Formats: structure tokens, sequence, C-alpha cells
């Protein structure tokens, strides 16, 4: 739907990767920091990324787009 | 009286010289001594003094239809530089 | 014949601004000013018809200005030499960060 | 047969130039039948083409440059005769058979 | 017959004017000769009892555009009798003909043709010196550093002329040079 | 040994040199050099992160540690002063192991995002990890993480990568002159930021991208677009102003990807302004690509070059010679301006000038329109008097030199003009010419300070050259200059700051507006890229021809449009405000059917019946040699040969109108920047 996706995606039957990643709700974390590997098996994921959750907005993993939020505060 | 009539004869005067070379020394004295009077009597005439590090002393006048005449000022004394200008003003203009 | 009369530039590439290391300077290259490229109308790939499109940066290198200049005139290329800019090493002191402002004026 | 040593002086080099001119120009009737140029160009026009190439280098004074030019000339000649790549209006490197030059170039493109 | 013996023996027995440089290293013993002595030095190495350098492995050129003699001609040689290898090199420019060693080693014939084809170095007394690898009517010597990777011309079939024809190159995607330095 | 990077060393006196030993080798360095600098002289490259040659020494990264004889501890070479007899060792096991340990600490909390980090491929941290600390990683605990900060539309932030080198903080306080970035907190949890939400509003803010050694501060409009290894580097100059800043243009195919500073100690010192760095976007937008004549319905139609040139040439002969007017644009090269002047003069007209305030100025003596002190010579002034000029927005890199001098030398600044925001302390002396009379007659605290200054510097803006009393103002300025001994054989403190890249060469070539109302009486108007002229003054029935690469209002009025190449697509000659002449270098092909500017004029002249005596650019430059020979002696520094004494005496009475502001919008100054997405965003938030 966006201009970035329209450059390569000429098929409107399915949802774009941008919309698909926006649909998965943020993952709630007990703590201010979370490590994302992108896979249950770290060797099959992306390089480990440590994400700070100090902001109120959901924090995005810069590799896979998963979002994390603080569970309590 | 011709020094009051350079505006009516040519459209533009250019003097090229070297900042330090001895070959440009007569031209520099000519510029340092005559420009004040020439500009005063010809207030609407561009007298472009353009100095470059390695150019032979020259003098250019621009008349009608961008027609131009040049005079080589090397090996000339300052009154002869004043003479060459008067020939430019009075002839071909 | 036809490619021997093109104008080139002999120059020493300067240091990049994104890195503080100086380990690429001192090299001399012949710029062929190959600036005729366009887009292929099937994929948009960068098309070119200039044989000297990339040889000046990939393979042709010279360790000195004189070596670069001699090769160009033997091949018949009309060249212009651009001298490289070099930094001026100036006296610096860590102590200057604490200089006394002087008597209250 | 073999590649000769470099010519000692300009008399030797220019002597080699005439043998090449003789050998290259003597092969024009062979070239005419190979490329079927009977109704295309006269033999004299190709003879004058070879002579013109030789004259355009008349200013060379180094005998070693002359030797290399003749060797490349023999190779160019041999490929034309032995392994012909027939185009229509060229053989090898040579074409066979009110405004100044600025506006023509200007109307064509921005790269001169 | 190790590389120490050859280096020491050659210095004592070889004529002094033949060698300008001698390098002993684990990368290979290497004699740098002048152009006019290359033939005689190789004949000495082949015939002498204590060297017996009978096999010419290959001849190759190297381009150094920054040098007044840009080309370096490298002779790699082997002695099966003593199980040793030797390297002899010489320099040349675009107009200096150098001696052919076909009379010493018949295998030099094709390798000298390749050097001429790839670099433009000519060989005195070579029996049949012509291009061996490139297409007929080729212009230039592609292994020179200044020669462009994709060359100057390309071929295609032209239906109106009913033949394969040569035209100046036109690339859909130009070769991308990546500068990782 | 060759100094690292060919760095030049200047000695005040040979007696003021000391001897040091670097890895045994002997080197002679000036007194006051640091150990690191002595290493540079000896051709030894010492790794460093926090040290920058143009910023104050910090000594916090500890990557420059070397071994010094008789010293118990490894020495931070960037900060330690070199001493006579000092024996410096840079590759002993103590130095190598110290570098290995520091590198391990640097990578301890560094994020694993080289593939998504724009610094990859041109990263100091990657290279020094490869070379010096080739230690397999043994840190297995949890890394720290940092949230990102919003600094505006130009600087993209990923603060997990920051290594707390404080280069950006020191740049903001010592070069930019705007104290907004700081280091907040304590310990491993210290963070670079502004604390409160605010954007980097300095016109030099984009330089923090260059100085940040990691990918923490990166260019937002460039983000993820390319890797450094696929970019072709072209060494050229900037045409956004009359400074001629040296730049490197990075391109991929027929497209400029980014613009970064190039070293030139005499002009910009590896800094550039935000306009120079972020205006490349407009180069591929709204480009005139084809010749175009307006049709019967008053709508443009593309045509060939032959048809377009014939239309213009056919109609130029139906107007009187005095009604032909040609205006050169602010981005015009010297070659194109010379051919324009030649064509107009052979069409019997004398109305050719360059757009801008300095259109009808007296160009006889070159001192009267150039910075005679020179940009690098401003560092020797102990007093600046700025009259009717806002350097911060007119010439950003010149303003940078002034700020640098005020902080280092404690030079005083007097400003006369409209209220403006300065990035350094300055006394506001007044807004109009009455202060110039006030300064001339003395009796003022600044008047005695100007008299008490050893090497004073007056800078007068070119925006005061279109005023009704330019002569009276310049007469007063010279009287202040002579009275205070501003011009001497050993110090030329009188300066004139031009605003446009084309102005210096136009004045040298003779492009001077004679008739002040020649535009309002014109029947033929040739606009050679002059998009900043007011086109309502052109009669509604006057043929207008526009030649350029962009355009907003002149394109609307033009009857014929001639597409022209941009400065990134040609070799042109440009002269900056200090008389330094440079040349652009072509980086990318031109777009559409555009042609080089001088080619269009030379082609149009032949079609119009005039024969000019040149077919190539080389003939044009030989012609220029007859007019302004310094224009063809590129990259040469030359002092002025004549001074104010030759100026005729002037008796006009000064007006009362206060000085006006030349540049209302720093980001919207030329047609390239006005076609830029990024410059539009900057005008929205950064202003
Ligand atoms: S700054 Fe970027 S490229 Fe350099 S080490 Fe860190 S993640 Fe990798
Ligand atoms: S953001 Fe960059 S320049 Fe600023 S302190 Fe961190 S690493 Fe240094
Ligand atoms: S460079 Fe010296 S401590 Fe950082
Ligand atoms: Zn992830």
């Amino acid at each position: 739907v966006g201009n970035h996706t329209a450059k390569w995606m000429q098929d409107r039957s399915k949802k774009s990767p941008m919309e698909l990643i926006s649909e998965v709700p943020p993952i709630k974390v007990d703590g201010r920091i979370v490590a994302c590997e992108g896979d249950t098996n770290p060797a099959l994921g992306h390089p480990i990324e440590f994400i700070c959750l100090d902001l109120n907005e959901p924090a995005i993993c810069k590799y896979c787009g998963l979002r994390y939020v603080q569970d309590h505060h | 009286a011709w020094r009051g009539s350079i505006s009516k004869s040519m459209k533009e005067l250019r003097i090229l010289l070297c900042q330090s070379s001895p070959a440009s020394a007569p031209t520099r004295t000519f510029v340092e001594k005559n420009y004040k009077d020439l500009k005063s009597l010809n207030p609407k005439l561009p007298i472009l003094i353009r100095e470059c590090s390695g150019v032979q002393p020259q003098m250019w006048a621009r008349y009608d239809m961008g027609v131009e005449r040049c005079v080589n000022l090397d090996g000339l004394t300052e009154p002869q530089i004043l003479k060459a200008l008067e020939n430019l003003v009075k002839s071909g203009a | 014949e036809e490619h021997l009369s093109r104008k080139v530039i002999i120059y020493s590439p300067a240091r990049t601004a994104t890195q503080s290391g100086s380990g690429k300077l001192g090299k001399w290259k012949i710029n062929f000013v190959s600036t005729l490229k366009w887009e292929n109308p099937l994929m948009g790939w960068t098309s070119t018809g200039d044989p000297y499109a990339n040889v000046g940066d990939s393979a042709l290198a010279f360790d000195s200005e004189e070596a670069a200049k001699s090769f160009a005139e033997r091949h018949g290329w009309d060249y212009k030499v651009k001298k490289p800019n070099t930094p001026l090493l100036k006296v610096k002191s860590y102590s200057d960060n604490f200089k006394w402002k002087g008597n209250p004026q | 047969i073999g590649v000769p040593p470099n010519s000692a002086n300009l008399t030797e080099a220019r002597r080699r130039v005439f043998d090449f001119f003789r050998a290259a120009c003597r092969s024009i009737p062979t070239i005419m039948d190979i490329y079927n140029l009977q109704d295309v160009v006269a033999p004299s026009q190709l003879r004058y083409a070879i002579s013109a190439q030789i004259r355009n280098n008349a200013h060379i004074t180094d005998p070693k440059v002359i030797d290399l030019l003749i060797f490349k000339g023999m190779e160019e000649l041999t490929d034309i005769v032995d392994h012909a790549k027939q185009r229509h209006h060229i053989i090898g490197q040579y074409v066979v058979g009110g405004k100044t030059d600025f506006l023509k170039n200007f109307y064509t493109s921005n790269y001169f | 017959m190790d590389n120490q013996f050859i280096f020491k023996y050659s210095w004592e027995t070889l004529p002094k004017k033949w060698v300008k440089k001698m390098e002993r290293s684990e990368h290979g013993n290497r004699f740098d000769t002048n152009t006019d002595y290359l033939f005689q030095l190789l004949c000495f190495l082949k015939l002498h009892t204590y060297t017996r350098v009978q096999v010419l492995i290959d001849i190759c050129g190297v381009d150094y555009p920054s040098r007044k003699r840009r080309f370096e001609v490298v002779y790699n040689l082997l002695s099966t009798r003593y199980n040793s290898r030797i390297r002899v090199q010489t320099s040349a420019d675009e107009v200096t003909r150098i001696s052919s060693v076909v009379s010493l080693f018949p295998s030099a014939g094709w390798w000298e043709r390749e050097v001429w084809d790839m670099f433009g170095v000519s060989f005195i007394n070579h029996p049949d010196l012509r291009r061996i690898l490139t297409d007929y009517g080729f212009e230039g010597h592609p292994l020179r550093k200044d020669f462009p990777l994709s060359g100057y011309v390309q071929v295609r079939y032209d239906d109106p002329e009913k033949r394969v024809v040569s035209e100046p190159i036109e690339m859909t995607q130009e070769f991308r040079y990546f500068d990782f330095a | 040994r060759n100094p690292v990077g060919g760095a030049r060393v200047h000695f005040s006196n040979p007696e003021d040199a000391i001897e040091v030993f670097v890895d045994g080798y002997a080197v002679k360095v000036p007194k006051g050099f640091t150990v690191l600098q002595a290493c540079e002289v000896a051709g030894v490259d010492i790794p460093r992160f926090c040290y920058h040659s143009r910023l104050s020494i910090a000594g916090n990264c500890r990557m420059c540690l070397v071994e010094v004889e008789k010293s118990p501890k490894p020495v931070a070479s960037c900060a330690m002063p070199a001493l006579p007899g000092m024996k410096i060792k840079t590759d002993t096991p103590i130095a190598k192991k110290a570098r290995e340990g520091v590198m391990e600490f640097l990578l301890m909390n560094h994020p694993l995002d080289c593939p998504i980090c724009d610094q990859g491929g041109e990263c100091d941290l990657q290279d020094q990890s490869m070379a010096f600390g080739s230690d397999r990683g043994r840190f297995t605990e949890m890394k720290r993480s940092v949230v990102d900060k919003n600094l505006g539309p130009l600087v993209k932030t990923v603060m997990t990568r920051c290594i707390q080198c404080t280069r950006c903080v020191r740049f903001a306080s010592e070069v930019a002159g705007v104290q907004d970035l700081g280091i907040l907190g304590r310990g491993s949890g210290e963070e670079i930021g502004t604390y409160v939400e605010k954007l980097m509003t300095s016109e030099l803010s984009g330089n923090v991208i260059d100085i940040c050694p990691v990918g923490a501060l990166t260019s937002k409009p460039f983000a993820f677009k390319a890797r450094n290894w696929e970019l072709k580097a072209t060494e050229t100059i900037d045409v956004s102003d009359a400074v001629g800043s040296n730049i490197r243009v990075d391109s991929r195919g027929p497209e400029v990807m980014r613009i970064i500073p190039r070293l030139n100690e005499d002009i910009n010192e590896e800094w550039i302004s935000d306009k120079t760095r972020f205006c490349y976007d407009g180069l591929k937008r709204q480009r005139l690509s084809d010749p175009m004549i307006r049709d019967s319905d008053g709508r443009f139609k593309a045509v060939s070059w032959r048809d377009a040139l014939a239309v213009v040439g056919d109609i130029i002969h139906q107007v009187k010679p005095d009604e032909i007017v040609g205006v050169a644009g602010q981005l015009s090269d010297a070659e194109s301006m010379m051919v324009l002047k030649d064509f107009v003069n052979r069409m019997g007209s004398d109305n050719v000038w360059c757009e801008g305030t300095a259109a009808g100025v007296d160009a006889d003596l070159r001192y009267s329109y150039l910075m005679n002190t020179s940009i690098s010579g401003l560092e020797n002034a102990d007093l600046f008097l700025l009259i009717g000029t806002q350097p911060r927005v007119e010439a950003a890199m010149v303003n940078a030199r002034i700020c640098k001098t005020v902080r280092a030398s404690n030079a005083k600044v007097g400003y006369v003009g409209p209220p403006a925001e300065f990035n350094y302390d300055c006394k506001h002396l007044g807004t109009g010419p009455d202060t110039l009379k006030e300064i001339a007659e003395g009796r003022h605290p600044f008047c005695t300070a100007l008299k008490n200054a050893k090497n004073p510097a007056i800078i007068v803006g070119a925006g005061l050259f279109n005023r009704t009393d330019k002569n009276a103002i310049l007469s007063s300025v010279e009287s202040i200059a002579q009275a205070n001994n501003v011009v001497r054989p050993d110090w030329n403190g009188l300066n004139f700051l031009l605003q446009y890249a084309a102005q210096a060469a136009a004045l040298d070539l003779g492009l001077i507006q004679q008739s002040a109302k020649a535009l309002e009486s014109a029947k033929f108007v040739y606009l050679m890229g002059a998009d900043d002229v007011n086109v309502d003054k052109i009669p509604k029935d006057a043929f207008v021809v526009y030649q350029g690469h962009h355009g907003d209002k002149a394109v609307y009025r033009a009857n014929v449009i001639l597409p022209a190449s941009a400065f990134t697509e040609k070799e042109g000659t440009y002269e900056n405000t200090e008389g330094f002449t440079q040349q652009t270098v072509p980086a990318v092909p031109t777009v559409g059917d555009a042609r080089d500017d001088w080619k269009i004029v030379r082609a149009l002249s032949e079609v119009s019946g005039v024969k000019l005596p040149y077919n190539s650019i080389e003939g044009v430059r030989s012609r220029i040699k007859s007019v302004a020979p310094n224009l063809v002696h590129t990259d040469e520094r030359e002092p002025a040969a004549f001074g104010p004494s030759l100026k005729p005496e002037c008796k006009e009475a000064m007006s009362t109108t206060p000085f006006q502001t030349v540049v209302e919008n720093f980001y919207m100054t030329n047609s390239i920047t006005r076609a830029s997405k990024i410059m539009a965003q900057c005008s929205a938030v950064l202003l």
C-alpha cells in the first residue's frame, strides 16, 4: 500500500510484509531490556539484538520487526 | 580634451598586467597615476584593471558590436602607454 | 585512434570524510570522465557504451604523479593535473582546554 | 620467416616499409575476389588507402616504432586475406566504397 | 640439490655481467637478467652439468604501467635431473624486441605467441609469431592493465547481411567496480 | 619519511624545534606538538577514536595508548606533549596489548548490527578490530541497550552504537557554536542527547555525521540507500554560495547519492553547510529535459533543438539592439557567462549582468568586491566589524571561520544591520547607515576598540550594493578603513562578502548592469538560469527565453525553454568571494536532451547569424584570458595589486533606510534547493 512496497509488489491479493508485521501485537516483557534472536533456535535467526524498553511506545527489533513493551511499567 | 571623451568612443577599457613583474611596472605606474583622473572624467565607463601572475601587459578597448582592439604594452614607458590609449580613443571609435 | 584523443585528469584521491585513518593516500589515478550512462528499459539497470567506464578506478593506478603523467602522454591523452590538498599540522595542547578567562572585565 | 631483429637505422627501417607496401598492395586482387568488390571499389582506391596510412606516419623517427608498425601491418594484412570477416562497406579498419561542425555535433548530443 | 646450493654455485660459476639481481627465498630462487643475455643464460642453465635445467615450464608477462619498462617476462624452469625449480626474469617495453628461446626449448613457441597476443612483446627469431588466443583481427593486447575488461567490440548476428558482425560494445548493465580499499 | 596523509608541518623558527624518537627513527617536530602528532610526522598511523585534529583534545577513548621510555604507564599519545629526547614505541607488546584490551571493552556492549548499520564498509571500529585487537570475543553477558533520540530530519540516530567519544558534543560547542548536544548521566549509562526534546538547528549540524566514528549519528535522507564500496567519488566544489567549499560527490549510476566534505585548509576545513550536504535531492527532480516552445493554447510543447534555436534566433532580429537583455544566473559558470556577454555585445546590446544585488556595481578594481583578507587570514584578526551582512546565512563556512577565531583568539565582533541570531558573542552597534556616520565620527566604546585593534577586519555584505546610496555607504566604509589603518602592506583588512557562486567571475568578466531600468524596457530577455530575478518587471509582451535546469516563475513566463546541465554534470569555472578560482568536475551524465550552458549560447549565436571565434571550451577559456586572465589560472592565490586610493572622491548624502536582510530562507536560496524534498522539510521544522 505504501510507496516503498509498491516498487516491487505488483500483487494486491495478499498482504504486504509491512502490514503483516504490524498485526502481531507487542510482546510483553517483565523488565526494561529484551534480547531478540528472531527464531526459537538462535543459529537460524538474526544476529542477537538487545532492545531497551524505557519508552512508552513499543520497541521494534531492527532485524525482524517484532515489537516489545514493558509488562508492568 | 580627448580624456573627457572615452565614454563616447569606446564601451569598455581593459588593462591587463602583472602584480610584480618588472615588465608590468610602467603599466602599474600608469594605472596608479591616471585611473583617478580617467574615471572622474568618464564616470560611466568601466575601466577594468585585471592583474594576473604571468600575463604580458596589455590594453583592450571594446567599441560597437563587441568589436575589440588590443595593444601590447611591453617595452613601453608610461607616457607612451598614455599615447596608445589616445590612439585607441581617437581612431577606430 | 578515436579513444586516444579524450581528455583525462591526473589526480591523487583525497582521504574520505567518514574515516580518520590515512592508508589510501599517495595513489595517483587517471580520471577518464566517463559520464555517459543510462537506464535499460526492462529492469532499469545502469547501461553504458563507454569502454573506459570503470578501467580508470579498477586497474589503472600509478604510484607517482610523474608516472601517471608519462603514461598519459605516451598514450596521447590530453591531461590536466590537480594537486591534492594536504592538512596543516598545527600545535595543539590539552592544557588549552583550561585557559584562564582573565580578570573580570 | 622468423621475426627479424630491430632495424639498426632509418635506411633499414624504410627499406622494410617498402617491402611491406609492395606485399600488402600486391594482394589487392586477392582481396577483390574474396570480398567481391568488383562493382564496389577500384583497386587503385585501396592502393591509395594503404599509401595514405603509411604517409600518416611519415613523421616517426624511431626505427623501433617503425618495426612494430610494420609487424602489426603484416598481421592486419594476413587476417584480412586468410580469415576474412566480410562486412558490406568496410574491410577490417577501413571504410570501402552550410553550418560549421559545431551545430551538427550540438544537435547530435552533449558529448563531443 | 637445494635452493642454497644453486644460489651459491650460480654466483661462483656464472659470468658476472649476465645477472643484475639474485634472490634466495622460499618463494623461489630468481635471477633477473638483462634482455641481451637472456638467451645465453638459459642455454647455460640447460647445458651445464651441475644445473641441467631441461624443462621450460612456462613463459608469462606482467604489466607494470608505472615503470619505464612496463613489461616483465618471467621464465619458470624445472630440472628433473636435480629436482629443482628456477625463475629467470627480464624487463621489456612496448617496442623492444627480445630474443626467442624456441631453439633452446621447443615448448616456448606457443607461450611466446601468447605473450605477444596478451601483452604485445615481440620475439626475435620466433619461427611463427602471430596471435594464438584472441579472435582474428583483434586490436589491442587484453592483458595490459589499461585494456578495458569488456574490450571495445562485441559480436552478434545481423539478419540483413546474413552473417555475424562486430560492433562497438553496448552493455545492458555495466560492470560494477566495488572499491573495498 | 612522508608524514601521514602528506601532512605539512610549518616551523615558526628552526630554533623552536625539538627532537623525538618514534620506534627508533628520528623526527624533528615543533615545540608543543603532542606524541600523536610526532607519530604522524614519522609516518606512523596511531589508531584513535575520540581525537579529532579540529576539536579540543578529550583523551577518553584510550585507543591511542603508546609506550614511552621511563614511563610507568601507557601514555595517551593524543594528549601528551612530546619532549626532547623522548623515545616513543608504538608496536611493543605493551602497546599492542593495551590496544587489544581497549578494543575488547569497546566491542563489549556494541550491538551486532553491521549488516543494518550504514557505517559498515567505512567503519573505523571494524578496521581497528581487524588490525589491532584481533581477539576472539569472550563476553557472554547481556549487552546494554539505549533508546533512540529525535534530532530532526537530517541526523538519524541509533544510540546503541555510540561509544561515548564526545566528538559530537565538542563539535556542537566548538565548531557549530550551538550548545544543544551534551552527555547526560554517569557511568556506563551515560547517554548523548539534548535531554529536552529539540532538533539540531545549526546550519553545520550535518557535520556530526562525518565526525561520529560509528553508525550512531547517520544521514537520515541517505539511510540504507547504498554501501560505500559501490559509490564512485568525484572531487568537485559547491555552488550553493560564493564560498566554493570543496566537496566529494558520491554517485551510483546516473544519480548522485550523497555529498560529503573535502579537505581544503584555506576554505572550509573538511566542513560543509547543511545546504551543501543535503541539496543533492533536487538534482533529480523537476529537471528541464527537452526544448519547449509555448503553443497556440499557451501551453508548452517539446520540440527538437533545431526548431527551438530557430524560433529564438528568428525573433531576436525583430527587436532593437538596445532592447536585448541577458541575465546570468547565480549558478552560471565563467565560460557560459563569457559567451553570453560576447553574444549580447555582438547583437549590438550592452545589457548583460549577473542576477543579484551586485548587478550594477563598479568592478574596475578587484579589491572592491573580494574578501582581500582571505578566509584563512580571518584567523589573524583581533576585531571583526560586519556591516550589512549576515554571514551565518550568506556564507556559512566564512561564518564558521569567524566563530573559530572569536573562541580561540578572543576577537571582538561589531555588527551593523537588522537583528540577527549569531552563534558567537557580538555587540549590536545599530541597524542602518547612521551607525556608519557614528563610527566615522568616533566617540564610542567600539570606536576606540576598532582603533586599538592590531589587525582589524571589516566585512561588508554584497546586499548593500543594490541600494540607492551604495557609493555613499562604500565611501563611508573606506573612510573608516583608512582612518583606522585597516589596509596596510602587511595586512589587508577590507573585505566584501559576495553571496552567489557566479558573482565573482561575473564581475571579473565585465557583466555589469548599466541601465537601471533596462529590464522594464526589454523586448528580448535571455534568462541564463536567472530564476531569482523578478519577472513582473519584464513587459508582458517581451519575448522571454529561459535556459537552465530548474525553474519556478521564469519557466511560467518563458516563451522558449532551453534545458541546461547542472554543476554536477559539467566542467565549469567558478570563483569564490576571495578571488580563488576553481573548477567543477563532471560526476554524472546530464538528464534528457540538456546541453552545457555555453554550448547553447554558442549554438544560438551561430543560428542568430553571429560568428563567435570559438567552437570548444578551450577557445572560450583563451577568450577569457583576454578579459579576466585570473579566471583561467585556476588554484592560484594572488594578492590585490591596487587599493582604495585610486577610488574617486564621492560626495553623496547617506540615506536613512536601515539595512535589509538578503537571505530570508537559508534552505531556499537557489533553484536546486527549491526542488529538494529535504530542504523543504528543513524549512518546515529546522527554521
Ligand atoms: S559502527 Fe556499524 S559497522 Fe561499525 S562495528 Fe558498529 S555496527 Fe558494525
Ligand atoms: S554519537 Fe558518535 S560522535 Fe557522539 S559520542 Fe557517540 S560515538 Fe561519539
Ligand atoms: S584518541 Fe587518545 S584517548 Fe582517544
Ligand atoms: Zn528480532
